[PDB]
C-alpha cells in the first residue's frame, strides 16, 4: 500500500547523445545543430504552450567530439541561455519578475519555474522534472510524455517512425542545419 | 542586441571596427582582419585578403583559423581542414552555409563570418572577447576613437594601421598600398543624402551615424557608377545589427533585386522563415532583420520539393524520406497517416499484440520492453489475470555450464482454468490433455497445426494464437486480440500501451529488472530464483568472439537482405541478442540461425517480406528437409492437403504471420501417408472412402469422377 503523491516525470538527455524520455524510452542520437529538448508549443494551439527548451552540443576546445551542451531555457517572453559553465538572461518580452528561479544543487544549475526544474550539470547532463500537469501536452526529444513510449518516437509531422535518426531530424530548430548521418 | 560585437569590410576597402569607427584603407596583401591576440591561448584568427576584379575591390580569399580548424573561402569554394566540402557543412559547433547571398560561417560560441562572395564581410563576436582581439576589426574595448590607432602613444594614419595589421606569405613580398590623392565629385546630385537621410533609414538615423556613410557613398560615387550602393547595404546590415527596423530602399533604378516567383526581396524579413516542415520557426526566434529573399505572409516556405513559398495546406509531407503530397496517405501494419493540415493525420488500425521468447532467454513483452530472463522453472508467460480463462506457461529449463545458459523446453496452454492442457515440447510433440496428439487437431474451438515443419500453430478462440517454432531451436510467439488490452498479467506484461507498468507485479509495484521480476511468477515455488546476468559469454573465446562477430553483423548491414527492416524496426536488440546467443551457445550455428530467424519473423510481423537472407549461412536447414518436402520463404496459409482439395479443412481459416519452413511446393499436395505428389497422383475422399484418381463410381443412383483429386458428382 503505497501513499498516492504524484511524482515528477523525468527526461534525461546527457553523454554522446543518449536520452531517456520522459515516458522511460531509451535511444541515442548524435546530433550536431540545435534540437527542442522539450516544448509546449505543439498543438492544434501552440500559443496556449509556455515553454520551450533546446540543446546543441559544445566542443569546448576543439570542432570535434563534443565537450559540453548549450541549453536555451525559454519560458513564456524569458529566455536562459547555459553555456559555458553558468547561465545568461535575454530577456527580451514583458519585464515582470521571473517566472524562473536559480539555484545551485550540488553540481548542477536548477531552474525552477514551479512546475518545471532543468538540472544541468554545467558540462553535458541534463535532467528535466516535470510536474504531472504537463502530461500528453510536451513533445520534442524528451517525448510526449502520454505512458506511452511505443509511440514517443513521434516526429514533427507526427508521424511516429521506428528510427532514432529520423525523429531527432525532425527536431531541429534551423531547417537549413544538414541532417545527421548515420551514427557510428 | 549586437550592438558594438560586429566589424565589417565592404565595398572600396571600407573598413568598420566593432567601437564604430570606419576608415578607407586600399591594403592589397593578407592581412589579419581579427585575432585573439590577448590570450594565453587564441581562439579565432580570421585574415581577409583583398584583391582587384578588372578594377572592382573584391575579397579573394578568407582564411579563418579557430580552435584547431582551418577554414579557407576563396574562388566560390570552401576548403575544410584542407578538403573541399560541399555546402553547408556541419559539425559540433561548426556550421558553414551558402545561406541567402553569402557564405556564412558560425563557429558557435566563437563567431559568426558573412562572405558576400564579392566585397563584403562582417563578424560577429561573442561578448567574451572584449579586449582581447586585435586587427583591421579593432580591439572590442568599446571606445572606438582613442584606441586603435595609438602604437606606443602616437596616432596613426588609417593606411599605416592598416599596414600594422599586414602579414605577409612565406614567399611573398607585397607593397604597401601608397596614399591615394585628393578627391572630387562629393554627392552632387544628392543621391547619398536623399537615401541615407531619407525615410527608410529614419530609425536607423537613431542607433548609427551616417557621416562616414555619406562620405563612403561619396567616395564610391567617384568609382563606377553601378557600385554605389555597397555603403547602403551595409548601413542596412548595421542598422539591422544594432536593433532598429530598416526599411525597403531599394527600387528598380537603386540596384535592383531578384527574388524567385513566390518568394519577395526584402531589407529586414524575419531571419527564421518558416517552412510547412517547421511551419512555426518563426515564432520565438531572437535574430534581427536580415535582408534575402521571403515569402509573403501566410504561406510558408516549402524546403521539401522546392516549390517555392506553398500554403501551409498544399505543401508535401515527409516520410522516411519519402515525398506524399498532400491528399495522399499511407497505412502501417498498425497505423494509417494522411499528409493533412501541413502534418500527418494519424489514426490507428486495431493492432493484436505480440509476445515472444526468443534464445530461450530473452522476452519482447507485449508493451515491447525487451528483457532477458535466465531462469530455470516454469514461468507463467501470459495470463488474462483477471480471470483464468487461459494461462501460457512456458517452462525455460537450464542448458549447459554457466547459469545463463538456458533453453525453452515447452509450452503448456493451460485452459478453462486448467480444464485443458495443450503442451508443446521442444522435440515438436504435441501433448493433448497430457496426451500424445498427431497434428492437426480441430476441438473445442481449438486448431492445431503445422504451416510448415519449423512451425506449430495452437489457434484459439479465446483470443490469443501461439505459434511456436521448433527449427534451428525452440522460441514462441503469442498473438492477442487487442480487445484483452490493459486486462492480461505474467512475464508479457499487461498489455495496456506502457513500457513502464510492464513490470508490476501482484503486489502492485513495478518490479525493478527482469530477474527480479520473473521471480515473482514462477510456477513451483520450489524453483530457484533467477539471477541477473552482466557477464557477456563474448568476452570468453576469441575465436566464438570472431564467429558470432563475423556472422550477426549481417543484421546490421546497410547492404543485406535485413536492410529493408532497419528503416522500421531497430535492430540493435536483435543484434545483442545474436551476440548473446552465439557466444553463450554451445551450438552456435543454431542460436545464430535462431536469432535471425527471429529477426526475420519480427520484421515479417510488421509487413516486410525479408527473403534469402541465408546467403553462406544456416544452409544445413535448408538441406535437413523431410523427403519430397522443400524449403521456402514465404509461407503464408495452410498445407496444402489432398483431403483438403477434396472436402475443405477447418484449418486453413486461421490468419498467422507468414512464416518460413519447410512444405510441399505450390502444385503438389501431401495425402495421408505424408508423401508429397501431384494432385493426379492424390484421391477424391467421399465419406472418408479413398476414392482414387480418375475412377468413374456409381453412388446412390449417381455417377462421380475423381479428376485431378476433385471430386464431382452427377445425376
Ligand atoms: C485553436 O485552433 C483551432 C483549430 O485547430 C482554432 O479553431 C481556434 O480558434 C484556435 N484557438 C486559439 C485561441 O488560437
Ligand atoms: C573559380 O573556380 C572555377 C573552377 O571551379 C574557375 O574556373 C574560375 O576561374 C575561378 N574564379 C572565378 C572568379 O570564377
Ligand atoms: C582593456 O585593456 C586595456 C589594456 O591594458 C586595459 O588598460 C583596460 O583596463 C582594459 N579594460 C577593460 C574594460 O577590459
Ligand atoms: C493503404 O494505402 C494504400 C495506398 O493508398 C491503399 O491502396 C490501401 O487500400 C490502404 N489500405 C486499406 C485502405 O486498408
Ligand atoms: C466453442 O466454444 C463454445 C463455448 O465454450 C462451445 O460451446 C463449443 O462447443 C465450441 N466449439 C464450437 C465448434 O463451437
Ligand atoms: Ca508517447
Ligand atoms: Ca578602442
Ligand atoms: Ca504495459
Amino acid at each position: 500500500e503505497c501513499s498516492h503523491r504524484l511524482c515528477l516525470g523525468t527526461c534525461v538527455a546527457y553523454g554522446d547523445g543518449h536520452f531517456i524520455t520522459f515516458d522511460g524510452d531509451r535511444y541515442s542520437f548524435e546530433g550536431s545543430c540545435e534540437y527542442i529538448l522539450a516544448q509546449d508549443y505543439c498543438g492544434d494551439n501552440t500559443t496556449h504552450g509556455t515553454f520551450r527548451i533546446v540543446t546543441e552540443n559544445i566542443p569546448c576546445g576543439t570542432t570535434g567530439t563534443t565537450c559540453s551542451k548549450a541549453i536555451k531555457l525559454f519560458v513564456e517572453s524569458y529566455e536562459l541561455i547555459l553555456q559555458e559553465g553558468t547561465f545568461k538572461a535575454v530577456a527580451r518580452g514583458p519585464g515582470g519578475d521571473p517566472p524562473y528561479k536559480i539555484r545551485y544543487m550540488g553540481i548542477f544549475l536548477v531552474i525552477e519555474t514551479h512546475g518545471m526544474a532543468v538540472s544541468w550539470d554545467r558540462k553535458t547532463s541534463v535532467f528535466i522534472r516535470l510536474h504531472q500537469d504537463y502530461k500528453g501536452r510536451v513533445c520534442g526529444l524528451c517525448g510526449n510524455f502520454d505512458d506511452n513510449a511505443i509511440n514517443d518516437f513521434a516526429t514533427r509531422s507526427r508521424s511516429v517512425v521506428g528510427d532514432a535518426l529520423e525523429f531527432g531530424n525532425s527536431w531541429k530548430l534551423s531547417p537549413s542545419c544538414p541532417d545527421a548521418l548515420a551514427p557510428k | 542586441a549586437h550592438n558594438g560585437r560586429v566589424c565589417s569590410t565592404w565595398g572600396d576597402f571600407h573598413y568598420k571596427t566593432f567601437d564604430g569607427d570606419v576608415f578607407r584603407f586600399p591594403g592589397l596583401c593578407n592581412y589579419v582582419f581579427s585575432e585573439h591576440c590577448r590570450a594565453a591561448y587564441e581562439d579565432f584568427n580570421v585574415q581577409l585578403r583583398r584583391g582587384l576584379v578588372g578594377s572592382r575591390p573584391v575579397v579573394t580569399r578568407v582564411v579563418i583559423k579557430a580552435q584547431g580548424l582551418v577554414l579557407e573561402a576563396s574562388n566560390g569554394s570552401v576548403l575544410i581542414n584542407g578538403q573541399r566540402e560541399e555546402l553547408p557543412y556541419s559539425r559540433t559547433g561548426l556550421l558553414v552555409e551558402q545561406s541567402g547571398d553569402y557564405i556564412k560561417v558560425s563557429i558557435r560560441l566563437v563567431l559568426t563570418f558573412l562572405w558576400n562572395g564579392e566585397d563584403s564581410a562582417l563578424l560577429e563576436l561573442d561578448p567574451k572577447y572584449a579586449n582581447q582581439t586585435c586587427g583591421l576589426c579593432g580591439d572590442f574595448n568599446g571606445l572606438p576613437a582613442f584606441n586603435e590607432f595609438y602604437a606606443h602613444n602616437a596616432r596613426l594614419t588609417p593606411l599605416q594601421f592598416g599596414n600594422l595589421q599586414k602579414l605577409d606569405g612565406p614567399t611573398e613580398q607585397c607593397p604597401d598600398p601608397l596614399p591615394l590623392p585628393a578627391g572630387n565629385c562629393t554627392d552632387e546630385e544628392g543621391i547619398c543624402h536623399r537615401t541615407l537621410l531619407g525615410p527608410a533609414f529614419a530609425e536607423c538615423h537613431a542607433l548609427v551615424d551616417s557621416t562616414a556613410y555619406l562620405a563612403a557613398c561619396a567616395q564610391d560615387l567617384c568609382r563606377c557608377p553601378t557600385c554605389p550602393c555597397a555603403t547602403f547595404v551595409e548601413y542596412s546590415r548595421q542598422c539591422a545589427h544594432a536593433g532598429g527596423q530598416p526599411r525597403n530602399w531599394r527600387c528598380p533604378e537603386l540596384c535592383p533585386r531578384t527574388c524567385p516567383l513566390n518568394m519577395q526581396h526584402q531589407e529586414c524579413g524575419s531571419p527564421c522563415t518558416d517552412t510547412c516542415s517547421n511551419p512555426q520557426r518563426a515564432q520565438l526566434c531572437e535574430d534581427h532583420c536580415v535582408d534575402g529573399c521571403f515569402c509573403p505572409p501566410g504561406t510558408v516556405l516549402d524546403d521539401i520539393t522546392h516549390s517555392g513559398c506553398l500554403p501551409l495546406g498544399q505543401c508535401p509531407c515527409t516520410h522516411g524520406g519519402r515525398t506524399y503530397s498532400p491528399g495522399t496517405s499511407f497505412n502501417t501494419t498498425c497505423s494509417s497517416c494522411t499528409c493533412s493540415g501541413g502534418l500527418w493525420q494519424c489514426q490507428d488500425l486495431p493492432c493484436p499484440g505480440t509476445c515472444s521468447v526468443q534464445g530461450g532467454a530473452h522476452i519482447s513483452t507485449y508493451d515491447e520492453k525487451l528483457y532477458d530472463l535466465h531462469g530455470d522453472c516454469s514461468y507463467v508467460l501470459s495470463k488474462k489475470c483477471a480471470d483464468s480463462s487461459f494461462t501460457v506457461l512456458a517452462e525455460l529449463r537450464k542448458c549447459g555450464l554457466t547459469d545463463n545458459e538456458n533453453c525453452l523446453k515447452a509450452v503448456t496452454l493451460s485452459l478453462d482454468g486448467g480444464d485443458t492442457a495443450i503442451r508443446v515440447q521442444a522435440d515438436g510433440g504435441v501433448f493433448l490433455n497430457s496426451i500424445y496428439t498427431q497434428l492437426p487437431l480441430s476441438a473445442a474451438n481449438i486448431t492445431l497445426f503445422t504451416p510448415s515443419s519449423f512451425f506449430i500453430v495452437v489457434q484459439t478462440g479465446l483470443g490469443l494464437q501461439l505459434l511456436v517454432q521448433l527449427v534451428p531451436l525452440m522460441q514462441v510467439f503469442v498473438r492477442l486480440d487487442p480487445a484483452h488490452q490493459g486486462q492480461m498479467c505474467g512475464l508479457c506484461g499487461n498489455f495496456n500501451q506502457n513500457q513502464a507498468d510492464d513490470f508490476t507485479a501482484l503486489s502492485g509495484v513495478v518490479e525493478a529488472t527482469g530477474a527480479a521480476f520473473a521471480n515473482t511468477w514462477k510456477a513451483q515455488a520450489a524453483c530457484a530464483n533467477a539471477r541477473n546476468s552482466f557477464e557477456d559469454p563474448c568476452s570468453l573465446s576469441v575465436e566464438n568472439e570472431n564467429y558470432a562477430r563475423h556472422w550477426c553483423s549481417r543484421l546490421t548491414d546497410p547492404n543485406s537482405a535485413f536492410s529493408r527492416c532497419h528503416s522500421i524496426i531497430n535492430p540493435k536488440p536483435f543484434h545483442s541478442n545474436c551476440m548473446f546467443d552465439t557466444c553463450n551457445c554451445e551450438r552456435s550455428e543454431d542460436c545464430l540461425c535462431a536469432a535471425l530467424s527471429s529477426y526475420v519473423h519480427a520484421c515479417a510481423a510488421k509487413g516486410v517480406q525479408l527473403s534469402d537472407w541465408r546467403d553462406g549461412v544456416c544452409t544445413k536447414y535448408m538441406q535437413n528437409c523431410p523427403k519430397s518436402q522443400r524449403y521456402a520463404y514465404v509461407v503464408d496459409a495452410c498445407q496444402p492437403t489432398c483431403r483438403g482439395l477434396s472436402e475443405a479443412d477447418v484449418t486453413c481459416s486461421v490468419s498467422f504471420v507468414p512464416v518460413d519452413g519447410c512444405t510441399c511446393p505450390a502444385g503438389t499436395f501431401l495425402n495421408d501417408a505424408g508423401a508429397c505428389v501431384p494432385a493426379q497422383e492424390c484421391p477424391c475422399y467421399a465419406h472418408g472412402t479413398v476414392l482414387a484418381p480418375g475412377e468413374v463410381v456409381h453412388d446412390e443412383g449417381a455417377v462421380c469422377s475423381c479428376t485431378g483429386g476433385k471430386l464431382s458428382c452427377l445425376g
